[PDB]
């Protein structure tokens, strides 16, 4: 079966649990992984990785970035940089700061102040699309 | 490459943005047990 | 003669042009095996994008077998 | 410390070097700083060490050392030959979040 | 007539072309599924490509029914 | 007689049409082997979909194949 | 007219060849979709070879039809 | 007899039909390769599903030849 | 009059080849944009290969097209 | 005649059989470049199969080759 | 005479199956570009297999058009 391991580097969630299928965001493409899914390597994108337990349960929480490794043995590894469960966000802010980012990225500083602001735009933007 | 690579960010930056907005974008009373264990304070020296 | 002659001939070449809505129909299916293997906690829409697609691919055959009833009795 | 007990001997292999740490508790963030200052340096480092100290308990600890690698070495690298959708692009982006982790988990222990 | 009967051969082989549009329509229909799963943070933009995959996909499958409209009536 | 020719040069015309729905067969059972392979737990879920697109599109072909009989034997 | 009527077989032949450039504008309308849900950023792109592909591959469809107008008048 | 022609004429053009054939079998005989080298553990489980494609197709394929047979011979 | 009877007829035959040169020009421009999106750091190497394919696309196309002219004046 | 020149073109149309074979095993050649890009370890084995799917392509083929040439000579 | 037109005819149908080849060397192409991009190191080995694929498609559509020359002039 598989072992999942959802981890933040401040907070653990998951430590070897069995988990049914997990679904995950990816930089290539959201996708799901199940009991003997082929082995992988990814780095997450600003999305919402979903799990489901042995039973029909589910669980929602919101990761920044990091990494999800699948394994040979059937392990999943989801290192997450910054992982919130959903009721620990507001939506203003969230909205606010997209709008903000869109309203400067018209300043071409230069290109790595561009890219910046598009990777703070795509983030708020994955927020609120959770949220909204 | 990805729009963000273009300019020459590694993922690390591409990482530590996303979560400065995700720290940015939570709770009133979460602010402040999540600013804490965020920041910063190791510094470099020339060689 | 040869006016029920051309009859036969066209209704059995308006018949072929099905051959592509079977092809149609493969390959939407083949996509959605893919990409339910991808991303399977789907499905409650993929599912509904394979029905469309089924609707829309035999829709093409379904014309070209009335095509060849019409030609081979009017 | 390790700066000055090792810039006797050693001295001119210094490549870059940090201070302000073990004054408060380590963060990713200062994994992530340290993961960029080494990646930005121009150099092209093809394997790694990391030399830490291990907590066994309260009495004991013992100085561990983890390997690192580059993104050269884990493309030629046979073993990687069962992990799909693995072109240059993610694997190297996954090399460089790697290599914050474990200086972050040095960083901890 | 050797003319009528013309017309017919002709309109035969013009609905076969259909096919193609068969084929045509699923391959959209199938890769918009592949799209969808990989990427479900693209649905809406993306109906607007499937729609456009879609219009273009049967142009030619109607204008080939156009040439038998010709063939036999023309 | 030019009738009887007629009926069995629209059988033989009409025949070709199972092209289309072997190519789909194929593509919905390569479809399959990719998905299965990339998720194998999935797979008695894979096989059902995939096994109702073989035969829910060689519906098709086996319609082209009807109509040639009926044109041969009627 | 045993000749008009070999003309008129001949265009119904001949205007088959566009199913081609159907199934190639619809394995570029897919392969759009599914590589604009891989690399959206690039859109502008996107669109750029898929329809340069669309106009380039069009060219058999209008020489299909043109030869059948070609055919049938000239 | 314009029937002993005409036999061999639909025989010719049924014959034809093996052509969606072969394309199915190269179809599943490419996606088996694509499926092996991506997930080349479960080797196996990936032939009870390529072979099984292969002969499926084939053998509807094979139906077009066994039509073929059957008017040139019968 | 039968002579040029089937000049039309096997020019207009041969004007269909240019179905699959259409097919595949089709393909090798869905797969230039898949692989752009993928890797876009190589246009135009990308682009030597697709274009490479183009013309050997394009060979058989314009070879049915010559044949067609020779059969129907020659 | 005619039914001793009808074989002419039972045999060409029969001969346009072949050309879903060779599509077929060009998707196969072009599925062997994808599997050795994506696993260029397994040169060995890829190649066997595609020799396999080949084969068996080029036979399904073959029949109706055949069918035209016995149009024209064993009718 | 009647038999030079069957024998037009017969040519004229041959010459139009090298659609298959045409077909086949697109999608060898394409998979070029999706593996190169893949693989951007080893594209020798990839374009030695591509070229392999290639010629021997190739010559299959070739053979096809000598068959054609053949029933046209025998």
């Amino acid at each position: 079966q598989m072992s999942f391991t959802f981890a933040s580097p401040t907070q653990v969630f998951f430590n070897s649990a069995n988990v049914r299928q997990v679904d995950v965001p990816t930089q290539t493409g959201a996708f799901g992984i199940l009991a003997a899914h082929v082995p992988t390597l990814q780095v997450l994108r600003p999305g919402l990785v979903v799990v489901h337990a042995e039973d029909g349960t589910t669980s929602k929480y919101f990761v920044s970035s990091g990494s999800v490794t699948v394994n040979a043995d059937s392990s999943v590894q989801l290192l997450a940089e910054e992982a919130v469960t959903l009721d620990m966000l507001d939506l203003g802010a969230a909205k606010a700061n997209l709008e903000k980012a869109q309203s400067e990225l018209l300043g071409a500083a230069d290109e790595a102040t561009r890219a910046e602001i598009q990777i703070r735009i795509e983030a708020n933007e994955a927020l609120v699309k959770a949220l909204e | 490459v990805a729009y963000w690579r273009q300019a020459g960010l590694s993922y690390i930056r591409y990482s530590q943005i996303c979560a400065k907005a995700v720290r940015d974008a939570l709770k009133t009373e979460f602010k402040a047990n999540a600013m804490k264990t965020s920041g910063s304070t190791i510094k470099i020296v020339k060689v | 003669d040869i006016d029920t002659a051309a009859k036969f001939i066209g209704a059995g070449a308006a018949t072929v042009g099905v051959a592509g809505s079977g092809a149609g129909i493969g390959t939407v299916f083949g996509s959605l095996i893919i990409g339910y293997a991808r991303n399977p906690s789907l499905k409650q829409q993929l599912f509904s994008y394979a029905i469309l697609g089924f609707a829309l691919s035999e829709a093409m055959g379904l014309f070209c077998l009335m095509v060849a009833f019409l030609i081979l009795f009017a | 410390k390790i700066r000055s007990i090792l810039h006797r001997t050693h001295s001119d292999q210094f490549l870059v070097t940090f201070k302000e740490v073990g004054r408060r508790p380590p963060t990713f963030g200062d994994a992530s700083v340290i993961a960029l200052e080494l990646l930005n340096s121009g150099y092209e480092f093809d394997e790694g060490s990391i030399i830490f100290n291990r907590f066994r308990s309260v009495i004991s600890y013992k100085t561990e050392e983890k390997p690192i690698f580059s993104l050269d070495t884990i493309s030629s690298a046979e073993s990687m030959s069962i992990y799909d959708d693995i072109d240059a692009d993610v694997l190297r982006n996954y090399q460089e979040y790697s290599l914050a982790n474990i200086i972050y988990y040095s960083l901890k222990e």
